[PDB]
RNA sequence: GGGCGAAGCCAGAGGAAACUCUGGUGGAGGUCCGUAGCGGUCCUGACGUGCAAAUCGGUCGUCCGACCUGGGUAUAGGGGC
RNA sequence: UCGGCCGAUCGAAAGGGAGUCGGGUUCAGAUCCCCGAAUCCGGAGUGGCGGAGAUGGGCGCCGCGAGGCGUCCAGUGCGGUAACGCGACCGAUCCCGGAGAAGCCGGCGGGAGCCCCGGGGAGAGUUCUCUUUUCUUUGUGAAGGGCAGGGCGCCCUGGAAUGGGUUCGCCCCGAGAGAGGGGCCCGUGCCUUGGAAAGCGUCGCGGUUCCGGCGGCGUCCGGUGAGCUCUCGCUGGCCCUUGAAAAUCCGGGGGAGAGGGUGUAAAUCUCGCGCCGGGCCGUACCCAUAUCCGCAGCAGGUCUCCAAGGUGAACAGCCUCUGGCAUGUUGGAACAAUGUAGGUAAGGGAAGUCGGCAAGCCGGAUCCGUAACUUCGGGAUAAGGAUUGGCUCUAAGGGCUGGGUCGGUCGCGGCCGGCGCCUAGCAGCCGACUUAGAACUGGUGCGGACCAGGGGAAUCCGACUGUUUAAUUAAAACAAAGCAUCGCGA
C-alpha cells in the first residue's frame, strides 16, 4: 500500500487507466479514500469532513465509488 | 595476590603430564601467547595467529615467524649471514 | 513418506487399485472356480516390495 | 502472599537456602552493579565540576 | 472527576423477588473507600435511588466492577444468585436480569 | 545447574633494589559434583517356554571433549576394517 | 578479430540457492482453495506513458521594459571541505575486487516473545464468615514511508604528561586521545498506509432445513528484571586443530565505440507507473508403550522443532494450568503358603559370609576448621565441629527529576541583565531482590516431603582423561603423551 499525502496527487491517481475502484471509509477521526490501482492501494487520509465531502463530488466519473459503511 | 608459587601459566594443566613436561611447555606457552612490539608500526600488538604466522592488529601486517616465538634464533643468524654474503657478493 | 517420486506414487497407485474384492457376479460365471481374491494385501500384515 | 512475606524477609533464613551464596546472588553480578554505580557517580561528579580529571582518574583506579 | 455508575433493579422488583430499598440499605455499609467500610469514606461516594435505579456517584477513583462484586455479594446473601445475573447493559451501568432457558 | 579458581589486570602495604605480602578482578582446564545424552559396574536382583533370540529395576561410569548423533560417501571375503 | 572453467556427466527434500503474507473456509486440503494485501524472475520486435539525459551562454537585431529573430559556442546530471548524498546518471572485449563464504567456547549489551507486578473494562468462580477478591480475556501480517534504538577500525576542527579516556574483563591514543560537530550501516522496535471493513470478548435480534447474517459496546493505561527462550551486536580466549566448494549476483578500473547540431533533439537509463507469463513432480494421514523395524497393537530400537505457575542453584525431583489420557492384550471375590517390590524391628553390632554381597550411615546451605604426602598444581566437601523453623522488626546495598539572586517587566508569562552562594550537598518520587543483626515463639522441631558425598590408615597394578570382547570377562588388557631405534634425497 501507498499513502497519498496531499489532495492533488489523489486526483490524477484516481484518473489513471488502471484505477479499478475507489473506496471511502468513514472513521471516527478521519475519512480515508482508497483507490485500487494495478500495483498499489493508494490511501488518502482527510482529517476534516467538508474537504472529504468536496472530494466525494469531485471524483472522476465511471469509477466505482463503493462506500464502506 | 600471587596465586601460584611456580606453575604460573601451566596451572591449567593441574597435576597432569609431569612436572618437567609442564615446566618445558611453560616457557613455550608464555612466548606463544605473548604480545610483541611490532617492528612496522611500533605498537605492542603483534600476536600469533597460527603456528608460524604473526599478525599485528594495528597495521594489519602479517609476518612469517617461528612456531612459538616471533622470530627464531636460527633465522636471525641466517638474515645476518645472508646480508654479509650479499655485501661480499657485490663490490 | 510424504516426499515421493512420481514413479513410486504410480507404483503405489496400482497396488491400491488391485487390492479390492472380486465382483459378486464372477461367482455366477460358467465354470468359475474362483471363491475370493487370494491376492488381497493388508498394509499392516504384509509389506510392499519397495 | 508468600512473595510479600519474602520481601519482608520471611522464609529466607539458613534452613531455606539450598543453593550456594554465589548461585543465589553471583559475585560477578554484584561486582558489575557496584562498578556501574560507582563509575556512573564518578562521571557525574566530573561533569558537574566537583572533581577534576586528575582526581577522577585516581578514584577510577581506586 | 465524577464517576456516576448505575445499578438497575427493575425485573426482580417488578416480580417481587427482591426490593431496591433493602439493596440500597445493603450498599452504604459495604462500600469501602480507602479500605474502610461505612460512612461512604466521609460521604465522598454518594448513593440515591429512583425506586428501581440505584446510582453511585463518586469524586474519587472508583471501580465499576466493585459494584458488580458487591451486587453479586447481595444476591448470594439473598439466594438470588441462581436466578438473577448482573449484566453490563451499557457503560457506567449494570442491570440484573433472569437466566434465559 | 553448581564447585575449584590458571594466566592477564587493579588497589593497598612492605622494600635500597630484586621484588614480596594482602584484598579484589578475571575465567583456564582431554578440571570436579551432577541432568539430557552416551555407556553398562554390582545386585552374580527381575525375567529366563521372557515384554525382549540380551529386556527390565535400582545402583552405577562419563557428561567441552580422543564428546554424542542424522544423512551422504569410501573400503568386500583369505578381502575389508 | 576476440574467446584456457584445462574438461563430459552425476552427486545434498539438513549445505549454497531470488521472491507470500494476513483473514476465512472442509467430514477429511490449504503459506496451495476464497477474500485482501504484496512480491521475485523473464519478455515486450512493431519501441507503452512519464521523468532523466536536456535543453544555457556570446554577439548582432527588433522590441519602452519584459520578451521575440538570426548566428556562434557548450551541454554522456548535480551537491557536500570530507565521510558521503540526491530518482535516473551512455559505454563493449578485457582486468581487479566483493558477496556467496565459514570452527568451538567465554563475558557483556540492544530488541523481541514469554513470565511477573499495579490499575481500567467484559464475562465467569466463591460468598458459612472474610475477600474493592480469584480466574479468563484485553490484536495488527508482508511490503513501503518516517522516527527511536544499537553499532562503526568513517569524516572535519584541534593537539594531549600534572597523561588522559574507558570495560564486568579489557583496551585505546602525536600512525591524532579527550571534547565539539557530522557521515554511514542495521533497524525484526514504535507510529503510519495496510487497519478494522478483519479477528477476538461480551450483550442481544432475526432467520436461508447448514447465514463469512444483523446490531450494541469494548478491544485501555502503566511498571519491572543477573528472569527464560530466540535474535542482533561488541569484545575476548583456544588450536603442532585455523574450521568447504561451486552455481549465482554485484561493484570498480579502462575507454574500443555510440549518439545531435541547438532540435520540444539523439544515443542511452540500475528512476516512477503501466502490459503479459511462470510449465513439470511431491503435498492426505501416522511419525510411535497401535499406522516405521524387531514374525505381533512386542516394556526394545528409531533424527529433530516449541516449551507455562510454585518450590528450588536448576531443562533436578514433587504438585499444578493449557493440551491429552483411561492405567497399557481382561474383570470379580478373597487376603493361605512360597515368591517379586517396598518398609519397620527391642538388646548386641559383621559374631553372618569366600568376601560388609545387600541394606544401612552420610548428604543441601551458612560459619568455623582441615593432616600425612606431593610432580607444589593438589590432597580437600580431607578429617572434625556448630547452626538451620515460624513470626515481629532493625540496618546495609539503587534509579529518576528538580537546586536560583530578582517584574530593572507584558513575549499573572517570555529575550538580557544590576540581580546570589547548594560547592561537608539537599528536596520529592519510584524501585528490585539480597545479606547481616535482634527480639519473641513452638513438646529441641526446623536442608521436616523432594533433592541430597559414609569416612580414615595402608599394599599391588595401571601415570592421568580415553578405548575394549553388541549377547557371560571394563580389567592390571589396548591407546596415550614422553623416550629410543630403524629406512629413505624421489
Ligand atoms: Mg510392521
Ligand atoms: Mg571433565
Ligand atoms: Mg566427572
Ligand atoms: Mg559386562
Ligand atoms: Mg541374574
Ligand atoms: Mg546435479
Ligand atoms: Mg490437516
Ligand atoms: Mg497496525
Ligand atoms: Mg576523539
Ligand atoms: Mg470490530
Ligand atoms: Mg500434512
Ligand atoms: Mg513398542
Ligand atoms: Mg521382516
Ligand atoms: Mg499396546
Ligand atoms: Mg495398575
Ligand atoms: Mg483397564
Ligand atoms: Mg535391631
Ligand atoms: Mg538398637
Ligand atoms: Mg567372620
Ligand atoms: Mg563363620
Ligand atoms: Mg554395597
Ligand atoms: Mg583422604
Ligand atoms: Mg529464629
Ligand atoms: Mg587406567
Ligand atoms: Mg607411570
Ligand atoms: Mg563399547
Ligand atoms: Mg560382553
Ligand atoms: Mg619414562
Ligand atoms: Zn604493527
Amino acid at each position: 500500500p501507498r499513502k497519498i499525502e496531499e489532495i492533488k496527487d489523489f486526483l490524477l491517481t484516481a484518473r489513471r487507466k488502471d484505477a479499478k475502484s475507489v473506496k471511502i471509509k468513514k472513521n471516527k477521526d478521519n475519512v480515508k479514500f482508497k483507490v485500487r490501482c494495478s500495483r498499489y492501494l493508494y490511501t488518502l487520509v482527510i482529517t476534516d469532513k467538508e474537504k472529504a465531502e468536496k472530494l466525494k463530488q469531485s471524483l472522476p466519473p465511471g469509477l466505482a465509488v463503493k462506500e464502506l459503511k | 595476590a600471587k596465586r601460584t608459587k611456580k606453575v604460573g601459566i601451566v596451572g591449567k594443566y593441574g597435576t597432569r603430564y609431569g612436572a618437567s613436561l609442564r615446566k618445558m611447555v611453560k616457557k613455550i606457552e608464555i612466548s606463544q601467547h605473548a604480545k610483541y612490539t611490532c617492528s612496522f608500526c611500533g605498537k605492542t600488538k603483534m600476536k600469533r595467529r597460527a603456528v608460524g604466522i604473526w599478525h599485528c592488529g594495528s597495521c594489519m601486517k602479517t609476518v612469517a615467524g617461528g612456531a612459538w616465538t616471533y622470530n627464531t634464533t636460527s633465522a636471525v643468524t641466517v638474515k645476518s649471514a645472508i646480508r654479509r654474503l650479499k655485501e661480499l657478493k657485490d663490490q | 513418506s510424504s516426499h515421493k517420486t512420481f514413479r513410486i506414487k504410480r507404483f503405489l497407485a496400482k497396488k491400491q487399485k488391485q487390492n479390492r474384492p472380486i465382483p459378486q457376479w464372477i461367482r455366477m460365471k460358467t465354470g468359475n472356480k474362483i471363491r475370493y481374491n487370494s491376492k488381497r494385501r493388508h498394509w499392516r500384515r504384509t509389506k510392499l516390495g519397495l | 502472599k508468600n512473595t510479600l512475606a519474602r520481601r519482608k524477609g520471611r522464609h529466607m533464613g539458613i534452613g531455606k537456602r539450598k543453593g550456594t551464596a554465589n548461585a543465589r546472588m553471583p559475585e560477578k553480578v554484584t561486582w558489575m552493579r557496584r562498578m556501574r554505580i560507582l563509575r556512573r557517580l564518578l562521571r557525574r561528579y566530573r561533569e558537574s565540576k566537583k572533581i577534576d580529571r586528575h582526581m577522577y582518574h585516581s578514584l577510577y583506579l581506586k | 472527576q465524577v464517576l456516576k455508575f448505575t445499578l438497575d433493579c427493575t425485573h426482580p422488583v417488578e416480580d417481587g423477588i427482591m426490593d431496591a430499598a433493602n439493596f440500597e440499605q445493603f450498599l452504604q455499609e459495604r462500600i469501602k473507600v480507602n479500605g474502610k467500610a461505612g460512612n461512604l469514606g466521609g460521604g465522598v461516594v454518594t448513593i440515591e435511588r429512583s425506586k428501581s435505579k440505584i446510582t453511585v456517584t463518586s469524586e474519587v477513583p472508583f471501580s465499576k466492577r466493585y459494584l458488580k462484586y458487591l451486587t453479586k455479594k447481595y444476591l448470594k446473601k439473598n439466594n438470588l444468585r441462581d436466578w438473577l445475573r448482573v449484566v453490563a447493559n451499557s457503560k457506567e451501568s449494570y442491570e440484573l436480569r433472569y437466566f434465559q432457558i
